[PDB]
């Protein structure tokens, strides 16, 4: 057996790569994690042999640590590979961007002597640069998981575009709830106030999943984040608080000044 | 609904027709007045209900920030 | 006339999105910036009405500021839109990731009253996560243009995966040469030594463009960067110099500790 | 020939997986010469361009700068 992990992009049917679609089409079995029922239908018409990985998330109010969800997803994928199936894992977005299941399945498959690889896809961050007309190169880019920003020591560069992913669960330390609380997001606000003013405009972004749907682009002061409506798919964009300033130290080592830049 | 969305999402000629005239394209693909109204008001939950996936839960979080 | 900017990704033919390929196919005219002759051939078979933007780069040893090259690309795209053509700009990778031409063309077209948009594509960073088996969410990600890192004030977080893009022209201040010098890379090494040891393992990465080609994944100590062989497409990956450490201040405000983390 | 093969292989997951099982057998069956196959096996992209009819295609791929606006 063998494993190829693909992404489907955020948009229905059209944001998958030509090659990745061909992998789904020719697979013996597909393990899916897709945004909605339109997407699920589209997959099932491409290849009817689908196991839905959604089933491994907490059902009906049960307490389940997401680390157990992800292990159960990895194990399901590997059982098909160990049985001899030409296996594809089809995840939304990019299969290895803020997504542990495909890297862990690939590490495990390789360790057991199976062919396994990952095909890049279009992630929610890719959709953001296009939707907001922002280039990450313009003043630089930083990405962190929102809860990892709160739990561990991270220092943002306030000249960059800063992304906090999974902002809807920011501070949710148990990994058993589907959303955080207003008071947790107020603590993140106070933490961010080390670098960003309380009236600094931030953007709640959600990439569209359907071709008739507009993306969510909600501008608001940082101070209003804790009252904002968030969903599991929401990303927080924090645009630069400061303009770029000349690095006179490095310019002097290069023997040049600002006037010399082309 | 699902047939229309899946064609529209993949076909750049139909996408450009749609953007010119959303209601005329949706009507020409048989969408009901209530489906069209769900599109124009951005009501994604109503569209899912109207498609008969009324009862399919979907959590998209595939990573955590706790390490190890 | 109208504008749509698409990406073709890094790999020949298979790494464009299904919808982006359909935009190229139905275009009145395509302005291309593609990696090689195989990709150019592929495009020309999809749509024969192609203007190759490569012509706007300095030819035959002429001194030309890349700002003038980019302006001339934007102007050639807009002339087609203004004439009334259904115009597609097909760039490699993602059309708005370390790529100013599509954002500038979309800004100018909107300001002149034309319809303009950007479709996301698969960039070289999206290929890197797949080829190295690294999730940018694992300890977070930072991207800068290498020269901007030297010329302006940027502070990396050394717990993250740091990317310096366009490392081959690091410190080339004129925007008129195609490569930098070993002396300029040695100044970058000394600058980076504020956060990274001289023996810190870094990675020179190049995404493959052909299906028969393996990516370049060259591991070397940071100290050896100035003697390395770089190409215009080379990206420098600098993996974390430090492990994640517990943010006691925020954890206390949350009322939790390390032992509480799920 | 060289171009037709690479374009199919890049798009077709069935051929891609045939190729990965047996690169030389797949290449030979799609008419590649021994020199084309040797260029693939040694990772010599420059020579592959020549055998395709390059006609010195020049390909600079930098579409941004770090000097600010």
């Amino acid at each position: 057996g063998s494993l190829v992990c693909v992404g489907t992009g955020l948009q229905l049917a059209g944001q998958i790569s030509v090659l990745s679609r061909s992998y789904i089409e020719h697979a013996d079995i597909v393990f899916s994690l897709l945004p909605d029922g339109f997407s699920q239908r589209w997959l099932t018409k491409l290849n009817p042999n689908v196991i839905n990985l959604q089933q491994f998330y907490a059902q009906n109010g049960e307490v389940k640590n997401r680390r157990d969800t992800y292990e159960q997803m990895v194990n399901a994928i590997l059982d098909a590979v160990r049985a001899g199936k030409k296996t594809v894992c089809a995840l939304f977005g990019h299969p290895g961007v803020f997504a542990c299941v495909s890297h862990m399945a690939i590490t495990r498959a390789k360790a057991e002597g199976f062919s396994a690889k990952m095909e890049p896809g279009i992630s929610a961050e890719a959709c953001l640069w296009a939707d907001l007309g922002i280039d990450p190169g313009n003043s630089g880019h930083q990405s962190f998981e929102a809860s990892q920003f709160m739990f561990f020591n991270h220092v943002p560069d306030p000249t960059t575009h800063l992304l906090l992913w999974q902002i809807a669960i920011a501070g949710e330390h148990t990994l058993t709830q589907f959303h955080t609380s207003s008071d947790r997001l107020q603590i993140l606000v106070e933490q961010l106030n080390q670098w960003y003013p309380l009236d600094h405009e931030v953007v709640i972004y959600e990439a569209a999943n359907l071709p008739i749907q507009a993306p969510r682009i909600e501008r608001l002061p940082l101070a209003n984040l804790p009252q904002a409506h968030l969903m599991p798919i929401s990303t927080l964009l924090i645009p630069p608080a400061k303009k770029l300033e000349y690095n006179y130290a490095i310019l002097a080592k290069l023997g040049i000044g600002p006037e010399d830049l082309g | 609904l699902s047939d229309f969305f899946t064609q529209l999402g993949q076909d750049a000629q139909l996408m450009e027709d749609y953007k010119q005239n959303p209601e005329a394209v949706m009507r020409a693909h048989g969408l009901t007045d209530e489906q069209i109204n769900a599109v124009m008001t951005g009501d994604m939950e109503k569209l899912k209900t109207l498609s008969g996936d009324s009862s399919y839960q979907s959590y998209l979080v595939i990573s955590h920030g706790n390490g190890d």
